[PDB]
RNA sequence: UUAAAUCCUUUAACGAGGAUCCAUUGGAGGGCAAGUCUGGUGCCAAUUCCAGCUCCAAUAGCGUAUAUU
RNA sequence: AGUGGAGCCUGCGGCUUAAUUUGCACCCGGCCCGGACACGGACAGGAUUGACAGAUUGAUAGCUCUUUCUCGAUUCCGUGGGUGGUGGUGCAUGGCCGUUGUUGGCUGGUUAAUUCCGAUGAACG
């Protein structure tokens, strides 16, 4: 069912964000 | 004793393989190629293809800091230190400072004869983040340096032992991992370290067996941001044993059958510039039928590129041993 | 090996150029 | 390199002797100090 | 496509006085000279920190103690376990010196005493330029960042006269591959020592940006008050001259080999070595004092049927 | 030699095979002198960047900038 | 007159498949053999050759898995970005064919049969 391109659909990009130092 | 010589020879062998074949890794005959290379993807073009900087961040990036605008933060802090007048001890006064919680060892060191200096940190300079520092190898040291071995960093009055990553110094959005520190150009060492505002000099030392630190690098702290990503590249090689008109049958790149199906959406290429796409598995032994743009010679080798985002290892050590005094071997 | 210098380099260049 | 190709085609149309066109037509020999 | 005669083409129709300059240049020169005078007077004088000189011999035949005896106007001979760093007062020349020395190869010692040096005095021998240890030290020192430096040679007059001039010429060539346009002073006598001190005092200072943007100090005196001796942790009283910027106690203090700390109090005792012959001014409180958090404080099939047939 | 010296000159002695006692600086595959070359690295065979080989010029000298002729 | 409509067959695509070869080639399993050079190892304490029987195997087989009998230097293990040789291929290259007339000259079996097989030269232009 999965291959090397469609598996990139299940990756999240919002969990381990470093602390953001504002300006 | 001699195991050090054996490891040195093995490192030399790996270095010459890496300079001769950059990222070609033989496919494992026992483990499935869709398992050992599970955390890999293919890119149509290394420079222009996108990659999310926030994607799949480890536990380590949960522990570090990041600047929303590092340029404007440097501008703000530097204008604050050049313009504002802080109510404190001014330059030239012989002051005494009472600092709270320090081990007795420094005091013993001070009766040895070791110089003990101190400096006041700028704001936000004690928090840890990812330090990107540009280095170049001096010709005095030619021993192999592998990508993630422990080195001694002198960076901006600060000494620490840590394990870096070597990346190419290019202008693109993503940078390829260098598995070895090549002694011809400038590379980027990426490490976990406390924040330091540039300019700062970057000295890299390797600890020898007799206790001396040998100097290997030299440079400047480029930037402080974890958004720089390192990209480990693995190249799989295949042999086109049957050639047809604008068609080939390739073996030895894969060995399972579903390995071919897993890595179908990755564009292929050859050593002689001819690109192509993989059509279909042949069966049960990893043979595949591929469609190229032209005819292929029998000496050609089909190549495949896989990319995985790599990150430094948290080996921050603020202890550096005091060396024996250096002498030429 | 080393290349000749001076009058000898010109002598070599002349022997190559006008002798043959 | 395309500028060199146009100038060589100019010289070809003018009918004088022109170097054969290869992969080393326009390529920087070295940095200049 | 080139149109011919049958196509319609129409040719287009063509259609401060001398005294004012002198006075302006006078004003600009006066401004620049005033600024340079302030900059040169702040270092080594009676209103500023002592001029710190790091003496590094670059060869093994060099007698460092002889050089330090020539470099010492009264001298206050501070001393440690092995090294001899001394305070020098020249009120005839009106300058205050702090002389430290270091042997090449001792990495932390040379790198620390070169990252707080105002000037570096390299020592040479007449015959060769420097050792391989001297070459290694110079590579690390160049790569870290050099302050202003001067080159002194020790044994020219020990040679026979008939070679000396030629020897110096040879030495110049051996220096020129790393120090291209630099004068080789001689350090053999007291007179040459005074000439070297004069060259040191009046010279264009090289400025290092990193230590210029931050407040730093070289510890002249270190005292320990252990809160509990069995705990092996106590307070440090570190006494020295502030060098880089205004020292604010509400920022962290990093000791170079041992990491950063929170500092509590700044008192200002009398200057032990003023140029021309106990009050405390600051407090700790943590209402604005930064905390030493380097890491985030927030935590149906038969038996013989094959899989094919199935 | 010279005020005294150095240098030069003059002379004993040692001092040449890879005579390693090792000549450099620039330019050439678009026109004056001189290229049907090689290998890496990317873009859609052409094509960015890097390192060489070969050739030409003058030579204890040869490039560069600026001004001027 | 049709085809394009319908059923069947067939050709390119596409889909399934281990293969549905391609502009017996394809697939699934089992045999056979696969340099020297250099250096470091084992080797007459024995290197190595052959082998019955039984079995594994879709089947048998010293070409395999057991059990010891024999042959003895006829050797066999590993690492090289070093060549390479039962290799493929072009050129010059020496020999040799074919190419651009005339007149002469029977032991054997077998069949209807001097049938069948079977042994078995000259000159002229």
């Amino acid at each position: 069912k999965w291959d090397c391109e469609s598996i990139c659909s299940t990756y999240s990009n919002l969990y381990n964000h470093p602390q953001l130092i504002k300006y | 004793d001699e195991e050090a010589e054996a490891k040195m020879l093995e490192k030399y062998k790996q270095e010459r393989l890496e300079e001769m074949f950059p990222d070609e890794v033989d496919t494992p005959r026992d483990v499935a190629a869709r398992i050992r290379f599970q955390k890999y993807r293919g890119l149509k073009s290394f420079r222009t293809s996108p990659w999310d900087p926030k994607e799949n961040l480890p536990q380590d990036y949960a522990r570090i800091f990041q600047f929303q605008n590092f340029t404007n933060t440097r501008k703000s802090i530097f204008k604050e230190v050049e313009e504002k007048e802080v109510e404190g001890a001014e330059v030239g006064w012989y002051v005494t400072l009472h600092v709270s919680e320090v081990p007795v060892s420094v005091v013993e060191c001070f009766r040895q004869g070791t110089p003990l200096i101190a400096f006041s940190l700028l704001p936000h300079e004690q928090k840890m983040s990812v330090l990107n520092m540009v280095v170049r190898r001096d010709p005095g040291n030619t021993e192999p340096v592998k990508a993630k071995e422990e080195l001694i960093f002198h960076c901006g009055f600060r000494r620490f032992r840590a394990s870096p990553l070597f990346s190419q110094h290019t202008a693109a959005d993503k940078h390829k991992l260098q598995r070895f520190l090549t002694a011809d150009m400038a590379l980027v060492a990426t490490v976990y370290a406390p924040i330091t505002f540039p300019p700062a000099s970057v000295l890299l030392f390797k600890q020898k067996s007799n206790g001396m630190h040998s100097l290997i690098a030299t440079g400047h702290l480029m930037s402080v941001d974890p958004d720089r990503m390192v990209i480990k590249r693995v190249v799989l090689s295949g042999h086109p044993f049957k050639i047809f008109t604008k068609m080939a049958v390739v073996r030895y790149m894969f060995f399972n059958r579903e390995d071919v199906l897993w890595f179908k959406p990755v564009e292929l290429r050859t050593k002689w510039g001819r690109r192509g796409h993989i059509k279909e598995p042949l069966g049960t032994h990893g043979h595949m039928k591929c469609s190229f743009d032209g005819k292929l010679k029998s000496q050609d080798t089909v190549l495949m590129n896989l990319y995985k985002r790599v990150f430094p290892k948290w080996t921050y050590d603020p202890y550096v041993p005091e060396p024996v005094p250096w002498l030429k071997s | 090996k080393k290349k000749k210098t001076g009058r000898a380099k010109r002598r070599m260049q002349y022997n190559r150029r006008f002798v043959n | 390199r395309a500028w060199v190709l146009e100038k060589k085609e100019r010289h070809r149309r003018q009918g004088r002797e022109v170097r054969p066109d290869t992969q080393y037509t326009g390529r920087k020999r070295k940095p200049r100090f | 496509h080139r149109p011919g005669p049958l196509k319609q083409q129409n040719k287009a129709h063509k259609g401060l006085s001398r005294v004012d300059q002198r006075h302006r240049a006078s004003q600009l020169r006066k401004q620049k000279k005033e600024a340079v005078l302030a900059e040169k007077r702040q270092l080594g004088g009676k209103d500023g920190p002592p001029h710190q000189v790091l003496v590094v011999p670059l060869h093994s035949r060099i007698s460092l103690p002889e050089a330090m005896q020539l470099l010492q106007g009264t001298v206050h001979l501070n001393e440690l376990g092995n090294t001899q760093n001394f305070m020098l007062l020249c009120p005839r020349l009106k300058h205050r010196w702090f002389f430290t020395s270091a042997r090449p190869g001792d990495l932390h010692v040379v790198l620390d005493m070169a990252k707080v040096a105002d000037t570096i005095l390299f020592l040479l021998d007449p015959l060769e330029g420097w050792d391989s240890t001297g070459d290694y030290c110079l590579s690390c020192l160049f790569a870290q960042g050099l302050p202003t430096y001067t080159l002194a040679v020790q044994g020219i007059s020990g040679l026979p006269l008939k070679k000396q001039i030629d020897t110096r010429k040879k030495l110049s060539k051996a220096v020129e591959k790393r120090f291209p346009h630099d004068k080789l002073l001689l350090l053999d006598t007291q007179q040459e020592a005074g000439m070297l001190l004069r060259q040191l005092a009046n010279q264009k200072q090289q400025h290092l940006a990193f230590r210029d943007r931050r407040a730093y100090l070289f510890a002249h005196a270190v005292d320990f008050v252990p809160s509990e001796e069995n705990n092996l942790v106590g307070t440090l009283k570190i006494s020295g001259y502030v060098r880089g910027q205004t020292l604010n106690v509400n920022r962290l203090l990093h000791i170079v080999g041992y990491g950063d700390f929170q500092m509590k109090q700044i008192d200002a005792p009398g200057d032990p070595f003023p140029l021309n012959p106990k009050v405390l001014m600051k407090a700790d409180p943590g209402r604005q004092e930064s905390l030493q958090a380097e890491v985030i404080p927030d935590p149906k099939v038969p038996k013989g049927t094959s899989s094919y047939q199935a």
